[PDB]
DNA sequence: CTGACCTTTGACCTAGTTTG
DNA sequence: CAAACTAGGTCAAAGGTCAG
């Protein structure tokens, strides 16, 4: 709940006069209870998270700095956890969530919880499973033509046609988890219910990519609720057209992670995709970039400080959408000289849908 | 149009 | 008390999510920090053996990928005005058988964007490799930004600089009204209905230059980084000249996909009309083919 | 060629 | 480049501290 | 004393260095 004051990650609670993480904590110890002195530095290493270790001198600057101190280990059991429960700090909660700098707020973690329910897995549970700082039974690996012989996974309800049926089911199953996200969305099941289809009939696919970019790593992509994970180098190695299926996606995912986004984020990215007022074949659109607008409102607001550091972020996500297009037109051109020089399409029914007549 | 049975 | 899963030599324990050596621990970490890319000389069947593993880097490595040697496990090496893209100078250089009708004015305009081009703050001073490289990529883009915006006034038409409108009718008559049509309402429809400032009109050409994905940069980084500046010199240009317009920096950028979208299906009638000899072309747009 | 001759000063 | 040898980190568990 | 918490301690797993 409570952020620590030096690196930033969750707390462990109120350590030597400070709320910090763990890390943090160790780190205050280890260096005073053994006087330590660590090599000088003149440029004020801004201390995160992520970038924590690299420099100590400058770690043990910004402790101090919040407070760490020997002389406020305050032992035990906390008495009023209310008057600090005041929102932590509701200097903001009612003072800087305003004028309307609140409903943006609400809006951010109306999705964002809309988010939680309509997909299984988030990219918090992804990340986790990659990094191993999980629990669960290390992920199977698919990396032989034999690795994939011993290859089950439940799938909600030839080798190459084979493995690409496997991406039309979730690419389907997706199809739907995307659609209630969709209802979900303020005003959406309202709009001329001719538009909602055509607006989810583009979306989908700029979706599933970004979707499907938590799943995926410099090295492989997740597969089977997580449970299983295939090389990035298998895939690249099949029968002449579907061993660059899975290329571009890959490329794009590598691009999209630099930026280091986080659930609350994809989840108001995730709608300002599908409310788009540039769509080919709109009705009434006035009303579809009424919402947009508030989104994107909502959605830089998020970034602003859910990544205070970064800069031009906003920008540069909204960027990434010029990407998604490119793809998908693209992608596009491959199934059409596809269905041509081959046979055993296999198609389903809702993908023929969406894909029948886009760009 | 198989997208209407979801929405709908 | 055991054995590393990629080769058979004491592992020293758990690195990086399995069993292994301080060989392939380190050998793993190495390939992730600095990022190398490893090729197979032979078939990619190589043994990896306690003997042998040093071999060939390719198959040792995606070994390590089978036995499951998180590479999101390894960690960052533990080490290390608004105006620096004048909004000014961007409007200043912003200043200076259909079928064939277009092609002959894309030639016309094809020599002037380098000049516009040059004109834009910090390129010049880039690689001229870089320079190219740039300017291949985005002409198509460019171009139709500028003649895009030139038909706000017009009706259901475009104009090519050089006075000749082209109205809907008329393309179509030559194949090619519906692209057309696209460039209509995805570009021209938009733009109009939100007065698109020429200056923004400015920035936004400017940040299609600056594309830092293009294939063979001597350095991305100095792209990308220019790119990001003209991000910000239109953000403040915007949040000065329209304090009214919460989100206008916004919906100027959602300009951009419908642009390469539609930039994209037209090199496809380019190099259609091209190969087929539909119609005469010039040496530029040859060039640039 | 023609551009890179034109973006040669 | 490799990998053997050696130093930090920090998630988690013990012992001890304040409430209530 | 039960409840609710925090310095310290510990050890696996990270990181780093520099002959070879
Ligand atoms: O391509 C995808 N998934 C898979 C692709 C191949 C595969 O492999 C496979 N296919 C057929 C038979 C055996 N194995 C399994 C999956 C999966 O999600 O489980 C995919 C599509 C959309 C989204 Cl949102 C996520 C994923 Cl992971
Ligand atoms: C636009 C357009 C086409 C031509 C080429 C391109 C991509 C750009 C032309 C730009 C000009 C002619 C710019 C100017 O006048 O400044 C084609 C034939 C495929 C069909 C209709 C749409
Ligand atoms: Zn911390
Ligand atoms: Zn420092
Ligand atoms: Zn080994
Ligand atoms: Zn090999």
């Amino acid at each position: 709940a409570i952020e620590c004051r030096v690196c930033g990650d969750k707390a462990s609670g109120f350590h030597y006069g400070v709320h910090a993480c763990e890390g943090c904590k160790g780190f205050f110890r280890r260096t005073i209870r053994l006087k330590l002195i660590y090599d000088r530095c003149d440029l004020n290493c801004r201390i995160h998270k992520k970038s924590r270790n690299k420099c100590q001198y400058c770690r043990f600057q910004k402790c101090l700095a919040v407070g760490m101190s020997h002389n406020a280990i305050r032992f035990g059991r906390m008495p009023q956890a209310e008057k600090e429960k005041l929102l932590a700090e509701i200097s903001s909660d009612i003072d800087q969530l305003n004028p309307e700098s609140a409903d943006l707020r609400a809006l951010a973690k109306h999705l964002y919880d809309s988010y939680i329910k309509s997909f299984p897995l988030t990219k918090a549970k992804a990340r986790a499973i990659l990094t191993g700082k999980t629990t669960d039974k290390s992920p199977f690996v698919i990396y032989d033509m034999n690795s994939l012989m011993m290859g089950e996974d439940k799938i909600k309800f030839e080798v190459a046609i084979r493995i690409f049926q496997g991406c039309q089911f979730r690419s389907v199953e997706a199809v739907q988890e995307i659609t209630e996200y969709a209802k979900s969305i303020p005003g959406f099941v309202n709009l001329d219910l001719n538009d909602q289809v055509t607006l989810l009939k583009y979306g989908v696919h700029e979706i599933i990519y970004t979707m499907l970019a938590s799943l995926m790593n410099k090295d492989g992509v997740l597969i089977s609720e997580g449970q299983g994970f295939m090389t990035r180098e298998f895939l690249k190695s099949l029968r002449k057209p579907f061993g660059d299926f899975m290329e571009p996606k890959f490329e794009f995912a590598v691009k999209f992670n630099a930026l280091e986004l986080d659930d609350s984020d994809l989840a108001i990215f995730i709608a300002v995709i599908i409310l788009s007022g540039d769509r080919p074949g709109l009705l009434n659109v006035k009303p579809i970039e009424d919402i947009q607008d508030n989104l994107l409102q909502a959605l830089e607001l998020q970034l602003k400080l859910n990544h205070p550091e970064s800069s031009q972020l906003f920008a540069k996500l909204l960027q990434k959408m010029t990407d998604l297009r490119q793809i998908v037109t693209e992608h596009v051109q491959l199934l059409q000289v596809i269905k041509k020089t081959e046979t055993d399409m296999s198609l389903h029914p809702l993908l023929q849908e969406i894909y029948k007549d886009l760009y | 149009k198989i997208l209407h049975r979801l929405l709908q | 008390k055991h054995i590393c899963a990629i080769c058979g030599d004491r592992s020293s324990g758990k690195h990086y999510g399995v069993y292994s050596c301080e060989g392939c621990k380190g050998f793993f970490k190495r390939t992730v920090r600095k990022d190398l890319t490893y090729t197979c000389r032979d078939n990619k069947d190589c043994l990896i053996d306690k003997r042998q593993r040093n071999r060939c880097q390719y198959c040792r490595y995606q070994k390590c990928l089978a036995m499951g040697m998180k590479r999101e496990a390894v960690q960052e090496e533990r080490q290390r005005a608004n105006e620096d893209m004048p909004v000014e100078r961007i409007l200043e250089a912003e200043l200076a058988d259909p079928v064939t009708n277009i092609c002959q004015a894309a030639d016309k305009q094809l020599f002037t964007l380098v000049e516009w081009a040059k004109r834009i703050p910090h390129f010049s001073e880039l690689p001229l490799d870089d320079q190219v490289i740039l300017l291949r990529a985005g002409w198509n883009e460019l171009l139709i930004a500028s003649f895009s915006h030139r038909s706000i006034a017009v009706k259901d038409g475009i104009l090519l600089a050089t006075g000749l409108h082209v109205h809907r009718n008329s393309a179509h008559s030559a194949g090619v009204g519906a692209i057309f049509d696209r460039v209509l309402t995805e570009l021209v429809s938009k733009m109009r209905d939100m007065q698109m400032d020429k200056t923004e009109l400015g920035c936004l050409r400017a940040i299609v230059l600056f594309n830092p994905d293009s294939k063979g940069l001597s350095n991305p980084a100095e792209v990308e980084a220019l790119r990001e500046k003209v991000y910000a010199s239109l953000e403040a240009y915007c949040k000065h000249k329209y304090p009214e317009q919460p989100g206008r920096f916004a919906k100027l950028l959602l300009r951009l996909p419908a642009l390469r979208s539609i930039g994209l299906k037209c090199l496809e009638h380019l190099f259609f009309f091209k190969l087929i000899g539909d119609t005469p072309i010039d040496t530029f747009l040859m060039e640039m083919l």
